[PDB]
C-alpha cells in the first residue's frame, strides 16, 4: 500500500522549509504532493474535503509559525479552520490523523523532513481510506 | 509536611550530634522526618562513581526507591549524599535505557525505580519551605560569632542541574547563617574545595590536607571564630584534617567546625549535650 | 490555450535522478500543450532565447517550466516571456528539483512519477491563468538614514553627493557614534577625531542633508518609495537655531551628572555639550538633574535656553531607509569571576579608550580608579562577552583583539616603563596590516602575550589584582599581579534595537544583529524592499568595513530612486458584485483593511491589498477570488495531484 | 641519560580510537568540542599543587591516548569540584569525562588500596564509613538509637546491597573474596 | 566628466560593480582577461559559512551582466593603455583573438567533442583537461568557444563540425579605444604557489594538493565529477590533513600578512569531505583559528561538534612521503607539548592569496600605488577604503587585499557609488 498525500504550503515559510530540506538533501518519502499558496490563510476546508474525496489518503498543511506570517495573521485563520476541519472529518469515516497541519519556518528543513516521514508512516499504517 | 530523612554514613556514624540537632530543629519547625529504614551508603560519589557508574547508580536508585515506597521526597543534609542522590535521580528520570538497566539490576532485590520523588538539600528546604522569617522567630538568643561559611562543591554544582544559587557568589547559606546573629565573614578563595571530594582524601591525603590548609590559612587571616558547613564529608575533612595538619606540619589551627544544624541549634538554645561536640576532634 | 513546456536538466541536478526525456514526452501528449522541450540550463541566456523563439514561432500563450523552486527564478522567466511579448502572469513553475529530485535520490522511479504528477498539476493550473497588468507606483527620491555614526555619516554624505535629499536621525545630541570616542585607530594609530570631524562638519553643512539629532524614529509605514516616517524630537530645552555652543551655561551650572560620551568615567553639568567637536555644537539640558535654577538662562546672551520646550513630532516621506544604528559595548558585570563593578581597578576597553584620549575625563592619562596614579602593570583579557556559551554569546566580536593590541601599544607609548600582558585564545589579526601590527606589538613595544583564557581575577587587600590563568603553551597555572586589568568587551546590539527593528519590520540574525537579504551577495540589503543596512548594524566590524558597507548601501538605495518606479504584483482580491451578497465576513479578515463596502458590495483597495488570500478562503459563496490563485485553479491542481 | 625513544613522540601506536569512541558514547560526547582555552586548568585547585592538568586530560581523551590516561596517577587528583565545568566557554562536561576515564582505569586495574578498602567496607556493612563503638555510645547518650536505621540494623538491607554489588560486578573489580571476606 | 565607467576584472566584485553602475544608468564597459567572467567564485563548489552552492547564486548575475543594455562585456581582452584624468580617461584595450566568432558561436560544444588535441584547462587549476578548443565551464558568459594556438594543430575538424560557421583560424587581435570618466579595478587574486616550501613537498609528493585544487576536485562539475581522489591511484583518501598558513604569516618567504580566508575555506572543505565521506579522518594543523566573520565562530564549533574534524594547534615542521606514497606530517602539538608524526593519505595545503599575474603591468599602466602586502593601496585605510589617490580610479574586491565574498561585494557597491558621484555631478 502506497498512500496518496496532498500538501498545502505557504509561499513564505513552509514552502521555504521544503526548499531548505531539498537544498540540504534531506530525504523523505515521495508520496506527498505540495501545492503552493501565498499564505496558509488561503486554505479552507473545501480543498481538504476535495482532496479526500478525490482519493487522497492524507492531507498536510504547512504554515508560518504563529507570529511569523508574512501577511501578519493568515495562519491564525487557518488554525481556526483546521480545528474545525478536524471536527468535521471523523463524521464521514476519515481519521483525523490523516489530516496534519504544522508550522514550518523557511529555515526548518529538518523539521519538514521529519514531519513528512512521520506523516507518511502514520498514513501508510492506517491503510487505504 | 513530611519528608524522607536520609542520613548517609558520616553523620550517623561519626558525628551523631548533627543528626540530633537536625531532628530537634525539624521537630520544632513542624516538619516530620520519616526514617528511610534499610538505607545504605548513598554511595559516596568519589569512590563509587569513579570506579563503576552502574553500581553507584544502582545503589542510589535503591536508596531512592526506599523513599518512593514511603511517598515522600528525600531530604539530605550532606553535599556528597545530595549530589549522589540528585544526580542519580535526574539521570534515571531523563534516561529510559539507563532506567531499564538499573531496574533489571534492582529486580533481584524486589524493588523497582519509578522516578516519583525529588531529592532536596537541607539548606534549600530551610530557605524555601520554612523561610528566613520563621527561622528568625525561633532564635532564642542571637549568637556573637564570626563564622567562615564553607558552601562545599556539591551543594550548588553542577549549577545547570541544581539551580539553587549562583555557584560563583552565592548568598543562601550566608543569609541562613546571619538570621542567627552570626556574621558571615568574607575570606580569600571562599568557594574553594575542601579537598575531600572525588576520593582524593583516601587516595592522596597530603593533597586534600593541602586544600584544607589553604582554606584554613585564608579563614584565619579573615579572623573568624568557627567554620559552618552543610556537608558531613567537609565537616570531617576540616575537623580531622586540622589535627592531621597539626601532627604533620605542626601548624596550629584551632577553628571549631560546626554543621549548619548545630549552629541553628546553638541559636535556638538547644541543650549543649544535644550538639555532641565530644565527637569533634577540634574542641568547640 | 497553447501551452509550451520546458523541462530543465540543470546539468545532472534534475536529470541525474529524473528522466527529462520521459517527463518532456508526457508534457507534449497532455491536453492543450503545443511544444515540449528540454534544455541543459534554461535560466541561462541560451535557454531564455529558446523560450522566446518558441513563443514567437509556435505562438505559445502559456509557458510552463519544470525547474527549480519558483522563489529562485520566477522573476527571471517572467521577464523572459515579456521581452517576447507574453504577459508575465501566463507562466507557471513546477518545482521538481528542491521538492522531487534532491529529496528522493534513492527512488528514481518514484521521483519520475512525482515529476510527472507535478508537471500535470502545473499545466492544470496554467490552463486557467489569465493576463494581469501590474500597476507601477512612483518611488520617492528621498532617503532616511538612522544613526549618526561613521557608517551613517558616510551613507548620508554619499546619498547627498549623488543629489538625493537625505534625512539623518540621530538619538544622541551630536553625531559621531563610537568612532568619535576613540583616541587613535588601528592599525595606523592615527587620530580618529582628526579624520572624523571634517565629515561631521560636512554633514552639518550639506544642503541635501537634514540633520535631526536628539530624535528617534517612532513609526514607519508604507513600502519602498512610499515610506511615511513619524519621528519624535526630544526637547533639548535649548534653542538649536540660537545656541552657538559657547559653553557659559555649562560653566555656571551647579549640578553634576555623568557624561554619556565618557562611558561612565567622566562628569559634566546638567547642561552639557557632549564634546568640543559636537555637530550640532549645541547645549542640552538633562531634566533628570536640572534643578531649574535659571543660572544658564541668565548667563546666556543668545537667549537660547528654553525650559518650557516640548517634544516635537516630525512627519517625513522618504523612498529609502538605511539603518546605521551601530552597537553598544558588552557589560561584563555578569562575569562575576572577573569582578567588574566589584574590583576597583577593573575597567573595560571603551573606558580605557576614553581615558587615553587627551580630551577625555583624565586629560589623556591612564590612571588607576583607586588612587589617581599610573599603573605599573596592566593586563588585558580577550574575548570578554564573546565566544562564550556560558552567557549565550557564541560569536566573535571581531575587533577586540586589534583594539586591545592598539591600546596596549598606546599605553606603552605614553608610559614606556609600564608592563603590559594580554590573555588571549586566538589572535585574530586578519585585516590589512593587522598581522604586521600584531608583530609590531611584540617587536617594538615589548607587549607580552599569554595564550590562556583567565580563570579568575582576585582583588588583593592593597587593591592590586591577581590574574589566575593557565599558560597553555607552558602548560602551567600562573597567578600574576597587576595594577590594572582591562576587559576586552565585545560588541552587542544597541539599547532599543528591538523597538526599532519592530518599528521598521526587520528580522535579526542569531547573534542579535540585523539580518541581510543574502549572506554572500546582498550584504547591505534586507528582505524588506527599500530598507538597507550599513555598518555594525549588520554585525561587528571595523571602520573601513563599515564605510564600505555604507557606500554600498547608498548605491543600492540610489538604484530604485534613480529608476523612479516599482512594480506592484497584481495577486489581489477581486469581488464579483453580481454574486456578492454584502455579508461582510471578509472585511475584518484583512489585516490591512483593504476591503470596504460600497453600494452594498465588497470593494478591495489595490494599494492596501497585499494578496494573502484569507478573505477569498473565507467567502462561502465565492464572490471574492484571488488573482493568480483562483479557487478553480487550486481545485484543478488538487484534482490533478490525485488523477 | 635523557634518551627516551618512546615517551617523547606520538605516533599511531600510542592512539586508541576505540577508547575515544567508547568515552564519547558513554556520555563524554562534549569533549569533541573543546577549543583548549585552558580555563579549566586555571580554575583547578588541584592543578596548582599537583601535576594534574585537566585540559591535557581532555585533549588526550580526544586524541585517543588511552594508556597515557588510564595509567596516569594524576587522573585521581580531581576532587570533582565542578569549577572547570561551571566556567567552560564551550560547555564541556569535564567531570563526566574524568569519571569515565577513571572507570576505564579501574577496569584496567589502576585502583588505590584505600578505595578498594572503602568498597569492601560498603560490601561488608553497607556503609563507606561504618560505625565504631565510640560513636555507638555517643548515639545512646543523645537518645538516638544505638544503631542508625540503616544496613547496620537491618540484615536484609545488607543482603539487598550485596546482591546489587554481585549483579553489577563490583566484587570482581575490587577483587573482593566472599569466602574469606577479604581483598585479593 | 564623462558618464561612462570601465570595470577591469570579471569576478564577483567586478560583476557587482558593473551591475550597480548599469542599474544607476551609466554606460559601463567590462574588461576580462579570461574567456569568461566569474573569477574565483565560479570555481568554488560551496561557500562558507552557509555551504550554499556558489555557482547557483553567481550564474544569474553573470547572465544579467551578459544581457544588460548598459553593459558592454569584452572578455579575453586586456587593458593596454590608460591616458588622461578623471572624467577624461582614454583607454586602449586589445581583444585577443579567440579564433571563434563570438557573434556566431552558440557554445554548443561540437568542436570540443571533435578536437583531437588535449591541453590543460585553466578553470581546473592544473588538475583538469580539455581540448585545444574549449569552453571553460558550462555556465560560461559569453557561452563561446576559444582556440588556444599553443596546442592547435590546424586539423580543421572543428571547421567541418561547426554548423554556425563560427570557427575563424585567420582571426587577428583587435584594438578597441574607449572614453570613460571613472575606472574600477577589480582584478582579484591568484592562489599562492607552495612549490618553494620545500619541506612540505608540493610538486614533489604525489598526494599533496592545494585548497583551490581541492575546490575544483570537490566541485560536482570538476575534473573528477566531484569525487575527492588520491592523485596517485585515483582512490578516495581515508585520512586527510589540512595545513593552515601556507604562504602566509611567514617571514622566511616574505609573506608577513594574513590571507584572511584560508581558515574558513579549510574548515568548509573539511566539512564537505566529511559530508561526502563520513568515514574519512580529517585533521587541521593551525596556529590561530580566525573565525571572525558573521556566523564564523559557529561554523568552527559546528566543524568540531557535528563533523568531528580534529584540530591540532601546531605549525607542521615537515611532510615526508613514505614509500607507499602516504604522507607523514611531523609537527608539534603545542597543547600537548609533544612532537607527533601522523600518517595521512592526502595532505591539503591551505595556500594564501597573492596579487594576480600581470598585476604590476596594469598597476603601472593606470599609475596606482601598491600597499606593503603587494596589493593595491587605497587613499585612506579607514575612511576611503575603495578610493585611490588617483582621482576617478577605484578599487573593489581582493584587488585591494584578501577578503571574502560579502566584503568584496560591499566594496564593489561602494566603489560604484563613489564612481557615480563624480559622473552624476558631471564636472
Ligand atoms: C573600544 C573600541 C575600540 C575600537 N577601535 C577601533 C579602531 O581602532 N579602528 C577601527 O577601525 N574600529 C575600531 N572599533 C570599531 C568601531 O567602533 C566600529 O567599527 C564603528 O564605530 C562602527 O560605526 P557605526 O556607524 O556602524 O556604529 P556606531 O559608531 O555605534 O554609531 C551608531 C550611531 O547610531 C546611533 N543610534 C543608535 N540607535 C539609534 C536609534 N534607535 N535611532 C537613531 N540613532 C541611533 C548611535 O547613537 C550612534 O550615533 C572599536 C570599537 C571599540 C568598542
Ligand atoms: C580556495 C578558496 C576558497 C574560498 N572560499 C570562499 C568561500 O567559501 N566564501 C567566500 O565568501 N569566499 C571564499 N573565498 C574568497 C573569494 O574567492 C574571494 O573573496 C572572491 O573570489 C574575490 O572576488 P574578486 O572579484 O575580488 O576576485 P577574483 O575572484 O579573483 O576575480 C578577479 C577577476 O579579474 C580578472 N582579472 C585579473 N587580472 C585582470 C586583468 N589584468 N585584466 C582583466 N581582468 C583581470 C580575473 O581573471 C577574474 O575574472 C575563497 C578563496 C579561495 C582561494
Ligand atoms: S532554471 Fe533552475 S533548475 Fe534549471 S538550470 Fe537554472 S537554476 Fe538550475
Ligand atoms: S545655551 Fe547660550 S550660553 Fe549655553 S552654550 Fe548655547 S549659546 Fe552658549
Ligand atoms: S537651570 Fe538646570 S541646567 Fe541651568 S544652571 Fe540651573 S541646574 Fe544647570
Ligand atoms: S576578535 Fe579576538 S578578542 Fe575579539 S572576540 Fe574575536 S578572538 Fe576574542
Ligand atoms: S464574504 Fe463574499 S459575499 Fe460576503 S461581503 Fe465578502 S465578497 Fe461579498
Ligand atoms: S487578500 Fe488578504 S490582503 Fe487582500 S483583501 Fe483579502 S484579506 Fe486583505
Ligand atoms: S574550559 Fe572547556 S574548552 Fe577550555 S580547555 Fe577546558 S574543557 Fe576545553
Ligand atoms: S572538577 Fe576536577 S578538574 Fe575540574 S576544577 Fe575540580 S578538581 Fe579540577
Ligand atoms: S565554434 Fe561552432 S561548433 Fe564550436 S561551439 Fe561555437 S558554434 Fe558550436
Ligand atoms: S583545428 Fe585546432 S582547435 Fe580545431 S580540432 Fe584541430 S586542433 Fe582542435
Ligand atoms: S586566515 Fe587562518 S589559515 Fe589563513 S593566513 Fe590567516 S591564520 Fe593562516
Ligand atoms: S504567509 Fe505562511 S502563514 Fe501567512
Amino acid at each position: 500500500f502506497e498512500p496518496k498525500i496532498v500538501g498545502f504550503c505557504c509561499n513564505w515559510c513552509s514552502y521555504g522549509g521544503a526548499d531548505t530540506a531539498g537544498t540540504a538533501r534531506m530525504q523523505y518519502p515521495p508520496n506527498v504532493r505540495i501545492i503552493r499558496v501565498m499564505c496558509s490563510g488561503r486554505v479552507n476546508a473545501s480543498m481538504i474535503l476535495k482532496a479526500f474525496s478525490e482519493g487522497a489518503d492524507g492531507v498536510f498543511v504547512g504554515g508560518c509559525h504563529i507570529g511569523d506570517c508574512h501577511y501578519d495573521s493568515g495562519n491564525y485563520k487557518w488554525k481556526r479552520r483546521a480545528r474545525f476541519i478536524e471536527d468535521i472529518l471523523p463524521e464521514f469515516g476519515i481519521d483525523k490523523e490523516r489530516f496534519r497541519w504544522e508550522w514550518i519556518s523557511a529555515s526548518e528543513g529538518e523539521k519538514f523532513q521529519k514531519t513528512m516521514q512521520e506523516f507518511y508512516e502514520t498514513v501508510k499504517y492506517l491503510g487505504p481510506l | 509536611m513530611e519528608i524522607a530523612y536520609f542520613l548517609g554514613c558520616i553523620m550517623n556514624n561519626r558525628y551523631p550530634g548533627i543528626e540530633k540537632a537536625t531532628r530537634v530543629l525539624f521537630d520544632k519547625l513542624g516538619i516530620e522526618l520519616k526514617d528511610m529504614e534499610g538505607a545504605s551508603c548513598c554511595p559516596a560519589p568519589g569512590v563509587f562513581g569513579s570506579f563503576d557508574k552502574t553500581t553507584w547508580a544502582a545503589i542510589a536508585a535503591r536508596n531512592i526507591t526506599i523513599a518512593e515506597d514511603m511517598g515522600a521526597d528525600i531530604m539530605t543534609e550532606c553535599n556528597g549524599c545530595f549530589g549522589s542522590l540528585f544526580e542519580t535521580n535526574h539521570l534515571l528520570k531523563e534516561d529510559e535505557e539507563m532506567k531499564a538497566k538499573i531496574n533489571e539490576i534492582l529486580k533481584e532485590t524486589g524493588r523497582e525505580y519509578k522516578g516519583e520523588v525529588n531529592v532536596r538539600h537541607f539548606a534549600e528546604v530551610l530557605y524555601n519551605d520554612v523561610g528566613l522569617d520563621k527561622l528568625s522567630e525561633l532564635v532564642e538568643k542571637p549568637l556573637n560569632l564570626n563564622v567562615a561559611v564553607h558552601y562545599g562543591c556539591h551543594f550548588l554544582k553542577p549549577s545547570d542541574e541544581i539551580n539553587i544559587d549562583n555557584p560563583e557568589r552565592p548568598t543562601i547559606l550566608d543569609e541562613i547563617v546571619e538570621v542567627t546573629g552570626a556574621k558571615s565573614v568574607e575570606y580569600k578563595d571562599k568557594m574553594m574545595c575542601c579537598g575531600a571530594g572525588g576520593g582524593v582524601r583516601s587516595r592522596d591525603l597530603d593533597v586534600a590536607l593541602d586544600f584544607t590548609r589553604e582554606k584554613l590559612t585564608n579563614m584565619k587571616e579573615a579572623g573568624v571564630d568557627a567554620i559552618v558547613n552543610v556537608c558531613p564529608f567537609c565537616h570531617l575533612q576540616f575537623d580531622v584534617g586540622q589535627m592531621e595538619i597539626k601532627d604533620k606540619f605542626g601548624e596550629e589551627f584551632d577553628i571549631p567546625v560546626l554543621h549548619l544544624a548545630q549552629l541553628l541549634g546553638l541559636a535556638m538554645g538547644l541543650p549543649k549535650e544535644d550538639l555532641v561536640v565530644d565527637a569533634h576532634q577540634v574542641c568547640v | 490555450p497553447k501551452i509550451g513546456v520546458y523541462v530543465c536538466h540543470c546539468g545532472v541536478n534534475i536529470g541525474g535522478v529524473v528522466d527529462v526525456e520521459a517527463v518532456r514526452d508526457y508534457a507534449a501528449k497532455l491536453p492543450n500543450v503545443v511544444i515540449a522541450k528540454d534544455y541543459k540550463y534554461y535560466c541561462s541566456d541560451p535557454g531564455q532565447l529558446e523560450i522566446q523563439k518558441d513563443i514567437k514561432e509556435l505562438g505559445i500563450n502559456r509557458v510552463v517550466v519544470a525547474a527549480c523552486s519558483p522563489r529562485l527564478h520566477e522573476p527571471t522567466f517572467r521577464r523572459c516571456v515579456e521581452e517576447a511579448g507574453l504577459n508575465q502572469f501566463l507562466f507557471e513553475f513546477a518545482n521538481i528539483r528542491e521538492h522531487d529530485s534532491w529529496v528522493h535520490m534513492d527512488n528514481p522511479e518514484g521521483a519520475t512519477e512525482k515529476a510527472k504528477d507535478l508537471v500535470r498539476m502545473a499545466v492544470a493550473k496554467a490552463r486557467l491563468l489569465e493576463p494581469l497588468e501590474a500597476s507601477k507606483v512612483s518611488v520617492d527620491d528621498k532617503a532616511l538614514v538612522i544613526g549618526g555614526g561613521v557608517a551613517g555619516i558616510q551613507a548620508a554624505l554619499d546619498l547627498a553627493d549623488m543629489g538625493f535629499k537625505t534625512y539623518m536621525v540621530e538619538k544622541r545630541p551630536s553625531i559621531s557614534g563610537r568612532m568619535g570616542q576613540l583616541d587613535k585607530t588601528f592599525p595606523t594609530l592615527d587620530c580618529s577625531m582628526c579624520i572624523l570631524a571634517p565629515k561631521m562638519v560636512d554633514v552639518g553643512k550639506h544642503d541635501n542633508i537634514e540633520l535631526i539629532t536628539y530624535a528617534e524614529v517612532k513609526e514607519v509605514d508604507g513600502y519602498i518609495g512610499n515610506f511615511k516616517v513619524k519621528i519624535e524630537k526630544k526637547p533639548r530645552y535649548i534653542d538649536e537655531e540660537l545656541c552657538t555652543g559657547c559653553g557659559s551655561c555649562v560653566e555656571v551650572c551647579p549640578i553634576e551628572m555623568p557624561n554619556y560620551f565618557d562611558e561612565g568615567i567622566g562628569m559634566t553639568k546638567a547642561v552639557y555639550i557632549p564634546f568640543p567637536q559636537a555637530v550640532p555644537l549645541c547645549a542640552t539640558i538633562d531634566k533628570d538633574y536640572c534643578i531649574e535654577c535659571m543660572l544658564c538662562d541668565e548667563v546666556c546672551e543668545r537667549g537660547a535656553v528654553k525650559h518650557d520646550q516640548e517634544p516635537e513630532e516630525i512627519e517625513i516621506e522618504v523612498g529609502t531607509i538605511i539603518v546605521a544604528t551601530g552597537y553598544d559595548a558588552y557589560d561584563p558585570t555578569e562575569k562575576l569571576e572577573y569582578g567588574y563593578g566589584r574590583h576597583t581597578n577593573v575597567i573595560t576597553g571603551l573606558e580605557l579608550e576614553r581615558m587615553i584620549n587627551a580630551s577625555g575625563p583624565t586629560d589623556g592619562k591612564v590612571l588607576k580608579p583607586s588612587d589617581g596614579e599610573k599603573p605599573k602593570r596592566v593586563a588585558f583579557i580577550h574575548c570578554v562577552g564573546s565566544r562564550d556559551e556560558q552567557i549565550g554569546k557564541p560569536y566573535c566580536s571581531r575587533v577586540c583583539c586589534m583594539y586591545i593590541m592598539k591600546n596596549a601599544q598606546l599605553i606603552k607609548d605614553k608610559m614606556p616603563d609600564t608592563e603590559v600582558t594580554l590573555y588571549y585564545m586566538d589572535i585574530r589579526a586578519f585585516g590589512k596590516g593587522f598581522e604586521e601590527f600584531y608583530k609590531r606589538s611584540q617587536e617594538k613595544y615589548g607587549i607580552k602575550f599569554i595564550r590562556g583564557r583567565p580563570a579568575e581575577v582576585i582583588e588583593n587587600p592593597d587593591l592590586t589584582l591577581t590574574v589566575r590563568s593557565e599558560d597553555t603553551l607552558l602548560g602551567k597555572v600562573t597567578e600574576y599581579d597587576y595594577d590594572m586589568v582591562v576587559l576586552g568587551v565585545g560588541l552587542v546590539p544597541p539599547e532599543g534595537a528591538e523597538t526599532l527593528r519592530q518599528t521598521i519590520g526587520l528580522s535579526k540574525s542569531a547573534d542579535g544583529f540585523l539580518m541581510e537579504a543574502h549572506p554572500k551577495l546582498r550584504p547591505v540589503d534586507t528582505l524588506t524592499d527599500g530598507v538597507y543596512l550599513a555598518g555594525v548594524a549588520q554585525g561587528p566590524k571595523d571602520i573601513p568595513d563599515a564605510v564600505a558597507q555604507a557606500s554600498g548601501a547608498a548605491a543600492r538605495a540610489a538604484i530604485p530612486m534613480v529608476k523612479g518606479e516599482v512594480e506592484i504584483e497584481p495577486i489581489i482580491a477581486v469581488t464579483d458584485s453580481d454574486v456578492c451578497g454584502g455579508c461582510e465576513v471578509c472585511i475584518e479578515l484583512c489585516p490591512f483593511g483593504a476591503i470596504s463596502i460600497e453600494e452594498g458590495h465588497a470593494n478591495v483597495n489595490v494599494a492596501l491589498c497585499k494578496g494573502c488570500g484569507t478573505c477569498v478562503a473565507a467567502c462561502p459563496s465565492g464572490a471574492m477570488d484571488q488573482q493568480h490563485f483562483k479557487t478553480e485553479q487550486i481545485m484543478a491542481q488538487i484534482e490533478a495531484a490525485l488523477n | 641519560t635523557l634518551l627516551q625513544r618512546e615517551e617523547n613522540i606520538i605516533r599511531k601506536g600510542n592512539i586508541d580510537k576505540e577508547f575515544s569512541e567508547k568515552i564519547k558514547a558513554a556520555g563524554g560526547d562534549s569533549l569533541e568540542y573543546c577549543f583548549q582555552c585552558g580555563t579549566c586548568t586555571g580554575s583547578c585547585p588541584s592543578g596548582r599543587r599537583t601535576p594534574y592538568r585537566v585540559r591535557q586530560i581532555i585533549r588526550k581523551a580526544n586524541v585517543g591516548l588511552k594508556d597515557e590516561i588510564i595509567s596516569d596517577p594524576t587522573l585521581w587528583m580531581c576532587t570533582t569540584c565542578y569549577s572547570c565545568q561551571e566556567r567552560c566557554p564551550r560547555k564541556v562536561k569535564i567531570v563526566d569525562v574524568v569519571k569515565l576515564a577513571r572507570n576505564e582505569a579501574a577496569k584496567a586495574g589502576f585502583m588505590a588500596p584505600a578505595h578498594k578498602a572503602v568498597g569492601s567496607f560498603v560490601i561488608k556493612t553497607g556503609h563507606g564509613v561504618p560505625i565504631n563503638d565510640a560513636t555507638m555510645e555517643l548515639r545512646k547518650a543523645v537518645g538516638l538509637g544505638e544503631l542508625p536505621p540503616t544496613t547496620h540494623q537491618f540484615p536484609e538491607a545488607l543482603e539487598e546491597v550485596q546482591k546489587i554489588i554481585k549483579a553489577t560486578g563490583f566484587d570482581q573489580l575490587i577483587g573482593y573474596n566472599w569466602e574469606t571476606g577479604e581483598l585479593e
